[PDB]
Parts: structure tokens; C-alpha cells; sequence
């Protein structure tokens, strides 16, 4: 039938991770802080005139449970590497994230986008440029987000739709 | 100084399920000990009676005590929202264990949960201040309810709560 694409949402604690999902999935958002254990959703959508059904994992930014990660990048296809653009420890945890899905992975060519998010409010601590640079050198697309606003939500899970198709028909 | 015992009566979908009773620790966490004594008589006014477990993982804790929202995110202590880390003395040394939930330091609220095993990475981290003393099995009973994500398949409630 329709395409089922596997998105993994990764990143540190607090970054918006769930606000993200729920924005896309529910169409709210709530300020309340409900850290996760892990949750699974389930959405179909139109990406360039082809519907396609979308599972997204939403994952726990737990520090303590970082060598938990490696079975759920085993059966993602493709991963939303969140940060927070007044968090510049988050922008930070990217490397480290990166560097896990490749190694689990074992590939330096894994479907990816890099997220801004968070950027609705003032005081920005990582910049734009510093952004748009890493992920130059990455190779992956960089959006930058406010699951508060709505601002680019559904542009990063669709572009990570777009980057999963062109790596299965490579 | 005997340290003071608390009971639930636990209620699934409106059902009893049994009496769960709790040493708390006031001889080493006082602080912690009189928020959770407090809460469960609910002197000030709120407190646990009518809130519901919202976290069950089989093999490993039992959470609750969100009684300001009821969705995992909230509760208070008497001292205010939240309160500091009192001291991690104690370990969280085996089923039974009662231990403070919280966000990061120093974030203590009215959420809490009792173990069903031991969680050793847990100590130094939440502030262990109590264990079950009758009805363990009641706690085991409320496993059967849970899943792997916590997220529970029955509304499983402190229907009444209190001082011993
Ligand atoms: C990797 C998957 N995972 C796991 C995990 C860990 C293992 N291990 C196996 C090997 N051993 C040696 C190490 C651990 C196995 N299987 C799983 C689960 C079943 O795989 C799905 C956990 C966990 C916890 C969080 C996120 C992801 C998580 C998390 C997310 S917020 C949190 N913790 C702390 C939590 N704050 C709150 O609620 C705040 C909002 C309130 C105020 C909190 O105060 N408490 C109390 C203490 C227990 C904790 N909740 C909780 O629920 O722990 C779940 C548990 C299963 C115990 C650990
Ligand atoms: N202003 C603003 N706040 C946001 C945004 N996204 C998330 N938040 C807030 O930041 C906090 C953390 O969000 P949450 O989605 O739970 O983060 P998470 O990455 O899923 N955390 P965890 O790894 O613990 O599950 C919440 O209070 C949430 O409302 C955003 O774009 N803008
Ligand atoms: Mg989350």
C-alpha cells in the first residue's frame, strides 16, 4: 500500500523532542515538561503529491541511558538530531549522537536533519551560521524549528522523508 | 522516635485492590519523611487521595503522585513545588524501596515511586525516604497493569490514604 518511513527523534533532555512530535502528530503544545521514557506515533501525510505513512519513535534524552540507544538505530531508517538554539551543551550533544547512529550504523551515510529548535525565543545562544556550517560539513539538511510557534515543523519531518527516499533508491 | 507509617488503599478501575503500608525514614530524612507523612493525610489541604499511578514498568517501579494535573507532570510538596535533595544516605537496595521522583537537582515535588526491583544507578540521584511494609503483593498486583513504556491499561488509583 502506502510507504512506511521509520523516523527516529534523538537529542538531549529538554531540547523539544515530544513538543515537535506532538506539533506534528496533535496539532498543540503544552509548556509542561513530560520527560520520556519512549513513545511511539503513527501519522499519514502528502510529501510531494504521494501520500506516505509516517512511525516516528520519540526517544528519552536520559543521559544515564545513552548504551540503551543502539536498538532503536538499528530498525530507524532515518533520524531527527534535535537541539535547542538557547542550549549550546544540547548543539554539543549532536556530535556524540551523530557519531552513535554512524557506529551502529557502521556508515557515514545515514538519513538525517539536523533541528534548530526553539526558536521563537530571545536570547539565542547557538547561531545560524554556526549551524548551517555543522551540517555543511555533515551533509545533512539544517531546519530550524519552534514547536511552539509551528515555525518549520513540518518541513524537518518531511525533509527527513525526502532524505530516506533518495538513500533507498540509491 | 518510632518513624511513622502511612497507608493507601489501592483501587483499580474503582475496584479495591488491597492496602499497601509504608515505613517513612524520619530518623535519616525527616524533610522528605513529613512531605510524604503529609501528603498522605492530606492536612494541608491536598495531597494523594484520589490521584493515581501514572508510571508502571513490570520489573522495575511503580510511580505515582501527580495530584495537581494528573497527567505525570505535576504534583507539590508542603514546603512549596518543588524542594531540595535532603541527602542520599539511603539506597535503592531492592523491592519495597520508596523513593522521591523528580526533574534533575533538587526538584522534589509529591511524585514518587516504589521499586519491585533493585535500581541500584538510581542511588545518589533520588532520595530514598521509606519502604513498604505490609503489602508488597499489592504492588506486585499493580505490575499487571503496566507495560514497557509505563503507560498503564487500567486506572489504578489511591482511592483513600492516611496516617497509621
Ligand atoms: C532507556 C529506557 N529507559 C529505562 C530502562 C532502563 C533499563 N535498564 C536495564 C539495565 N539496567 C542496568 C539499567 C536500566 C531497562 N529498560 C528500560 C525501559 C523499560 O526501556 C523502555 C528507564 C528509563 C527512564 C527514563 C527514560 C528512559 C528510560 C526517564 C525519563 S524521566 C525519568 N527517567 C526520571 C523520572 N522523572 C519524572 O518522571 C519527572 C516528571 C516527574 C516529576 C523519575 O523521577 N522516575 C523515578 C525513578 C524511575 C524513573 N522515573 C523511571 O521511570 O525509570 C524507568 C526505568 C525502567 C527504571 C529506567
Ligand atoms: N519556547 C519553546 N519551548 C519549547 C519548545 N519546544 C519545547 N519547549 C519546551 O521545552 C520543554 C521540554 O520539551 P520536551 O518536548 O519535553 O523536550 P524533550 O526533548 O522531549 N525532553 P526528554 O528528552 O526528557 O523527553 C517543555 O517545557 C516544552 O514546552 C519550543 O520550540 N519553544
Ligand atoms: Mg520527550
Amino acid at each position: 500500500s502506502m510507504t512506511e518511513y521509520k523516523l527516529v527523534v534523538v537529542g538531549a533532555c529538554g531540547v523539544g523532542k515530544s513538543a515537535l512530535t506532538i506539533q506534528l502528530i496533535q496539532n498543540h503544545f503544552v509548556d509542561e515538561y513530560d520527560p520520556t521514557i519512549e513513545d511511539s506515533y503513527r501519522k499519514q501525510v502528502v510529501i510531494d503529491g504521494e501520500t506516505c505513512l509516517l512511525d516516528i519513535l520519540d526517544t528519552a534524552g536520559q543521559e544515564e541511558y545513552s548504551a540503551m540507544r543502539d536498538q532503536y538505530m538499528r530498525t530507524g531508517e532515518g533520524f531527527l538530531c534535535v537541539f535547542a538554539i538557547n542550549n549550546t551543551k544540547s548543539f554539543e550533544d549532536i556530535h556524540h549522537y551523530r557519531e552513535q547512529i554512524k557506529r551502529v550504523k557502521d556508515s557515514e551515510d545515514v538519513p538525517m536533519v539536523l533541528v534548530g529548535n526553539k526558536c521563537d525565543l530571545p536570547s539565542r545562544t547557538v547561531d545560524t551560521k554556526q549551524a548551517q556550517d555543522l551540517a555543511r560539513s555533515y551533509g545533512i539538511p539544517f531546519i530550524e524549528t519552534s514547536a511552539k510557534t509551528r515555525q518549520g515543523v513540518d518541513d524537518a519531518f518531511y525533509t527527513l522523508v525526502r532524505e530516506i527516499r533518495k538513500h533507498k533508491e540509491k | 522516635m518510632v518513624n511513622p507509617t502511612v497507608f493507601f488503599d489501592i483501587a483499580v478501575d474503582g475496584e479495591p485492590l488491597g492496602r499497601v503500608s509504608f515505613e517513612l525514614f524520619a530518623d535519616k530524612v525527616p524533610k522528605t519523611a513529613e512531605n510524604f507523612r503529609a501528603l498522605s493525610t492530606g492536612e494541608k489541604g491536598f495531597g494523594y487521595k484520589g490521584s493515581c499511578f501514572h508510571r508502571i514498568i513490570p520489573g522495575f517501579m511503580c510511580q505515582g503522585g501527580d495530584f495537581t494535573r494528573h497527567n505525570g507532570t505535576g504534583g507539590k510538596s508542603i514546603y512549596g513545588e518543588k524542594f531540595e535533595d535532603e541527602n542520599f544516605i539511603l539506597k535503592h537496595t531492592g523491592p519495597g524501596i520508596l523513593s522521591m521522583a523528580n526533574a534533575g537537582p533538587n526538584t522534589n515535588g509529591s511524585q514518587f515511586f516504589i521499586c519491585t526491583a533493585k535500581t541500584e544507578w538510581l542511588d545518589g540521584k533520588h532520595v530514598v525516604f521509606g519502604k513498604v511494609k505490609e503489602g508488597m503483593n499489592i504492588v506486585e498486583a499493580m505490575e499487571r497493569f503496566g507495560s514497557r513504556n509505563g503507560k498503564t491499561s487500567k486506572k489504578i488509583t489511591i482511592a483513600d490514604c492516611g496516617q497509621l
